[PDB]
RNA sequence: UUAAUUUAUUAAUGCAAACAGAAACCUGCAUUAAAAAUUUCGGUUGGGGCGACCUCGGAGCAGAACCCAACCUCCGAGCAGUACAUGCUAAGACUUCACCAGUCAAAGCGAACACUCAAUUGAUCCA
RNA sequence: GCCUGUUUACCAAAAACAUCACCUCUAGCAUCACCAGUAUUAGAGGCACCGCCUGC
RNA sequence: CCGAGCCUGGUGAUAGCUGGUUGUCCAAGAUAGAAUCUUAGUUCAACUUUAAAUUUGCCCACAGAACCCUCUAAAUCCCCUU
């Protein structure tokens, strides 16, 4: 029989407050004096970048955005490659506002083709797609692709002949299908070019070995932006405490499976929307040791310092990261938080 | 009766001591001109969200300052984590900065002594906060 | 009077109705035609990108 | 149901039955379909077709409604131009 | 549960008073359909007039 | 008591009324509080907790017509898209073990030359 | 627990309550209470005499 | 017999709860469920009873009832004869 007369009961905290307390302890030591600056940006609403849909009237949309003083940071960054001196995924146009500007883009309006003119997404989430260095004729595998923040960006490039978008949750997958349907014309999705499935990412390490040249792996993680604001399906509630404990374990397993899926000589980018170093660098180091000990697979992590300097103008970067690149949010540049690490298989 | 409602609101709704009310009116004459609703909202902001008791409000000249500047400075400090709202028992994790430091000192000094942030960052927050305040009024 | 006015109003609207249908049908084709031209223009702009590659 | 009124000592009629149901003199009770005006935009034309139909209550429901109404509602009426006049009597019915 | 589509009411242009409700996307121009009008027993143009609700 | 429902009552203001020439008392209608009044405490599961669960659908148990349970063993659904005759009518049947609901449907009229989807849903009153 | 004193008549006489002392709060005044009184007064409370104590 | 005195009245308050429910004899007569602020209850169905009408009922010969699926199961459903 249950006992309902406990002497002391733990006070009920909101899931937002629960997430805030855990982040406050962990991230204060990790970031030091930058945590108060980061914390305000996390609590403030993030800036939304307008990703131009190439399938629609991209040139006309670009002219429309220029009227709202929007500036294509991607086009500016491309010209910066030679200025500083794999390159990056081409055919991406995302317009944002100036540093410290709070203006919000109007909601997207379907064009004459019947597809949305542009997609609103975090500008920090576009970097892993750019860091992926996509090239035409490649076969791209995306794990946890739903709801399609990075999935849509791959199709805008037009460099992927075959795509494998897999997310474990069918509800997220259903959102991905609608986003692709509304934006990407049916002709591309008509064939086997875009394959949307709902299975465990751990299976991809065995079912499809060395099939894909470019693999983008965004494992699930404690989303700092969503946890501090959303009250639904928060990972920090008591019922989901078990999932948070086993969360780093899944991050190591899903990343390792994706590394097995890629062909030797291919590129794999590990992406995570969190500031916790125990889930950003340790997971990356965990997968590297896991492959060598169990499957004897060696990978090399590329240097993103060259990539860091190009987007320093429009993004804030943390210069105390062992392997990956971490983009921390700021009041002037609200994009983030985003962590992306690029490793190639040899 | 306009004066009658103001002092009665302070003595009954705000529960200020009669001795404290005399010191408030002498120090801050803007209370009479201020609307009752905004005055009550200004007081309860310090008592509940900030955690300020009755004696501290009178001594620190809280009521004289504008409501908007209080919202901008308090929320930014709260979001910075420098200011912690007192719990049920009244204890705080980190001791809060002095109330006179937040309000009496100028904006440039306010950022340097407590916020420790660049001037440009605070300017963006005010515009962001005003949008949230504007949305809050419309939603209600 | 009410029945006759409604009947006359129905007859008057139906008098212009075949012309309205043709105009509406014509506009629907034109709107698709303008988008189809944009689709070709998109290929022309993408042909410029192929020129840059070569 | 009030089996014996406090001022006349006679059985009463539940007005909920009278408003919602129609009784034919043959004994059948004719009712409407629950939900024929609710959320018609999400219902197929075939579904809406049978929602706007008048249906007969079964034996158990009909016996229930005969106890909740008095004999004034079971009498034979001769309304002029009655839409349901032809349905007040059964034809070619056996057993 | 964002309201992607809305429920709108189409009014016949023939003046017969016949109207029917259809579902359309929110971010779209007002519809102008060619639906059958039982009053005149032929297909007539319809035009959106007033939004009923959000779906 | 920051449960729900109320200000009759009390007190303080406002207006109307009523007056003087300004005011008060009284009365009516309001707004604030005060002090009270009425009523309730959903089930399911869980001895060492800081909850999960409640409706709908598929697979195993339930091996072959149907049906068949958990603390069960697993995955979901609270949509979207294309139509715009997704019009009007009508034999005969199915039916989630009742009912309420739900499903299929020849022919006919009218047009062309019973939409996809396992679930994707909410009765009456009332507005 | 300052002390004398008080309480569960009929299972608890106590460390509980009260208590001088101290503190806080409210009130500028007549004709049944407070009071035939008037801020050294009256009422509503907390603590339980007395004595001692820093940082800034 | 004071967490709200006693008495009278409303009052034969109400209780899905407990207890009780009086002569003889004979006959028929048991375990699918659904909904429910519902699982100590009730309603409907199933089952059971009486009366009445009518004609098939039960048992069951072949034939017949799915594939992805060999626990290739025991056996059902349907079913003329009898
Ligand atoms: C933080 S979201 C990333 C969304 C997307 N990658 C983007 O950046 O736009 C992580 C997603 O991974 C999915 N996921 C969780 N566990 C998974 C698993 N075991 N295998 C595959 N996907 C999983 C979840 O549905 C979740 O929506
Ligand atoms: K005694
Ligand atoms: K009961
Ligand atoms: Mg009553
Ligand atoms: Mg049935
Ligand atoms: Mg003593
Ligand atoms: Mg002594
Ligand atoms: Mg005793
Ligand atoms: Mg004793
Ligand atoms: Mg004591
Ligand atoms: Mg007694
Ligand atoms: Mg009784
Ligand atoms: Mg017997
Ligand atoms: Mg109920």
């Amino acid at each position: 029989r249950y006992k309902k007369k406990w002497a002391a009961t733990e006070p009920k905290f909101p899931a937002v407050r629960l997430a805030l307390q855990n982040f406050d302890m962990t991230y204060s030591v990790q970031f030091g004096d930058l945590w108060p600056s980061i914390r305000v940006s996390l609590l403030s609403e993030q800036k939304y970048g307008a990703l131009v849909n190439n399938f629609a009237a991209w040139d006309h949309v670009s002219a429309k955005l220029e009227q709202l003083s929007a500036k294509d940071f991607v086009n500016e960054a491309i010209s910066h490659w030679e200025l500083q001196s794999w390159a990056c995924s081409p055919n991406l146009r995302c317009f944002t506002f100036d540093r410290g500007d709070i203006s919000r883009f109007p909601p997207a309006r379907p064009g004459s083709l019947g597809v949305m003119e542009y997609y609103l997404m975090d500008a920090a989430s576009l970097l892993p797609v750019l860091a992926l260095g996509l090239q035409p004729g490649d076969i791209v595998l995306d794990l946890c692709a739903a709801p399609g923040g990075k999935t849509l960006a791959l199709l805008q490039t037009g460099c992927c002949r075959n795509l494998a978008a897999n997310d474990l949750s069918p509800s997220r997958i259903a959102r991905l299908q609608k986003i692709l349907h509304s934006y990407v014309p049916e002709e591309i999705r008509d064939g086997n070019q875009v394959r949307v499935t709902s299975w465990d990412g751990r299976k991809w390490g065995e079912l499809e070995g060395d099939t894909y040249d470019r693999v983008l792996v965004d494992v699930p993680c404690t989303t700092d932006r969503h946890s501090l604001h959303e009250e639904e399906n928060n990972i920090f509630k008591r019922s989901r405490k078990k999932e948070r404990q086993i969360l780093p374990v899944l991050q190591v397993q899903l990343l390792a499976a994706g590394l097995l899926a890629t062909k030797p000589g291919g590129h794999v980018v590990y992406s995570t929307c969190s500031l916790s170093h125990l889930q950003n660098e340790y997971v990356v180091q965990g997968a590297i040791e896991l492959l060598a000990n169990q499957y004897s697979i060696q990978v090399q992590v590329e240097d993103l310092t060259h990539f860091r300097r190009v987007f320093m103008d429009t993004f804030c970067f943390f210069s105390s990261c062992q392997v990956g690149e971490l983009v921390i949010p700021n009041l002037m540049a609200n994009f983030g938080p985003m962590y992306f690490c690029k490793m190639r298989r040899l | 009766q306009d004066i009658n409602d103001t002092v009665r609101l302070l003595k009954e709704k705000c529960l200020f001591t009669v001795q404290q009310v005399t010191k408030i009116l002498h120090s801050c004459p803007s209370v009479l001109r201020e609307d009752l609703g905004q005055l009550e909202y200004k007081f309860q902001y310090a008592y509940f969200r900030m955690g300020i008791k009755h004696p501290d409000i009178v001594k620190s000249e809280y009521l004289q300052y504008s409501l908007t500047k209080i919202k901008q400075r308090h929320i930014y400090l709260e979001r910075l984590g420098r200011y912690q709202t007192p719990d049920k028992k009244g204890q705080t994790q980190i001791p809060n900065p002095l109330l006179k430091d937040i309000l009496r000192v100028s904006e440039a000094e306010f950022l340097a002594r407590t916020a420790c942030t660049s001037v440009e960052e605070f300017q963006v927050f005010k515009k962001l906060l005003a949008r949230e305040e504007e949305e809050s009024e419309s939603s209600t | 009077q009410k029945r006759r006015e409604r009947e006359q109003h129905i007859a008057e609207c139906m008098a212009k109705m075949p012309q309205m249908i043709v105009n509406w049908q014509q506009q629907q084709r034109e709107n698709w035609e303008k988008a189809q031209a944009d689709k070709e223009r998109r290929a022309r702009l993408q042909a410029e990108a192929q020129e840059l590659l070569g | 149901l009030t089996y014996f009124s406090a001022r006349k000592g006679k059985r009463k009629t539940v007005k909920a039955v009278i408003d919602r149901f129609l009784r034919l003199h043959c004994g059948l009770w004719v009712r409407r379909k629950a939900g024929y005006k609710k959320k018609l935009w999400k219902k197929t034309p075939a579904r809406k077709k049978r929602l706007r139909e008048f249906v007969f209550c079964n034996k158990t429901q009909s016996k229930l409604l005969d106890k909740m109404t008095t004999s004034f509602w079971k009498r034979r009426n001769w309304y002029v131009d009655d839409p349901y006049q032809k349905y007040h009597d059964r034809t070619n019915l056996k057993v | 549960s964002k309201s992607k589509n809305i429920l709108v009411r189409m009014v016949s242009e023939a003046g017969t008073g016949f109207c029917f409700n259809t579902k359309r996307n929110r971010l779209r121009e007002k519809l102008t359909l060619l639906h059958y009008d039982p009053v005149v027993k032929q297909r007539v143009l319809f035009v959106e007039k007033k939004k009923i609700r959000s779906l």
